[PDB]
């Protein structure tokens, strides 16, 4: 998903 | 740190358009997705749209007929252009990241 | 259509104190699929992201903001809040294939 991937991104 | 740049005519005139580009720096976007949000005097924000890396579109359902939101991968750009602007549309503009962490400084729309 | 954001109008507190803004939604209780979103807008629509997806901080953002899920809503909570902290507070739920923002909550520290 999309959004599990911005998360992944702001968790650096 | 990453930063967005919002520029682009803009426009005015009713029954035209609007038009704005925003530049971003600190990251691609073949990997994370742009927002697009509007905030009118005395109310509240309003989600417009995204555009993932892979690039596909989500947009607001009421507005959808009326923009579009495109991006050029290499040069690190992405365009929103609504249509059939009326004073309702009449706002500031920020184009936004993923989680709505990052913030562009905005582009004032006065239509009509 | 689709959902309705809500969030108090008002919230008051004073520096050294705790507090905390909720968000509810209309389809229930609010879960991590939401992704629920915080952004502090200040005087001169000083837009910043705070917590972005239920629990993260958006880097460079103050660790006294934390995030988390309390029953049925999304919050958002200042351990020892500070003069600077004083701004309007906007939650973000999103809806399998778009983002639905919250009226708002002014926040005073006195």
């Amino acid at each position: 998903a999309h959004l599990e991937n911005e998360v992944a991104r702001l968790k650096k | 740190d990453v930063q967005l740049q919002q520029s682009g005519p803009g426009l005015v005139a009713p029954s035209q358009s609007l038009s704005i580009t925003c530049t971003v720096s600190g990251f691609s976007l073949t990997d994370y997705g742009v927002n697009w949000v509007r905030q009118s005097p005395g109310k509240g924000l309003e989600w417009l749209g995204v555009i993932w890396g892979d690039g596909i579109t989500d947009y607001n359902s009421a507005l959808k007929s009326r923009l579009s939101v495109t991006k050029d991968n290499s040069k690190s750009q992405v365009f929103l252009k609504m249509n059939s602007l009326q004073s309702g549309d009449s706002a500031r503009y920020y184009c936004v990241t993923g989680l709505f962490d990052y913030w562009g400084q905005g582009t004032t729309l006065t239509v009509s | 259509a689709d959902a309705v954001v809500t969030q108090e109008s008002a919230l008051t507190t004073s520096p050294g104190e705790t507090v905390t803004l909720t968000c509810r939604s209309s389809t229930g209780a609010v879960t991590t699929s939401n992704y629920a979103s915080w952004v502090q807008e200040k005087p001169d629509h000083l837009f910043t992201g705070l917590i972005g997806g239920t629990n993260n901080r958006a880097p460079g953002v103050p660790a006294r903001f934390s995030g988390s899920l309390i029953g049925d809503k999304a919050a958002l909570t200042i351990t020892g809040a500070q003069t600077e902290d004083e701004a309007i507070y906007f939650c973000a739920l999103w809806y399998s294939n778009h983002w639905v923002f919250g009226g708002g909550t002014k926040l005073t520290v006195l």
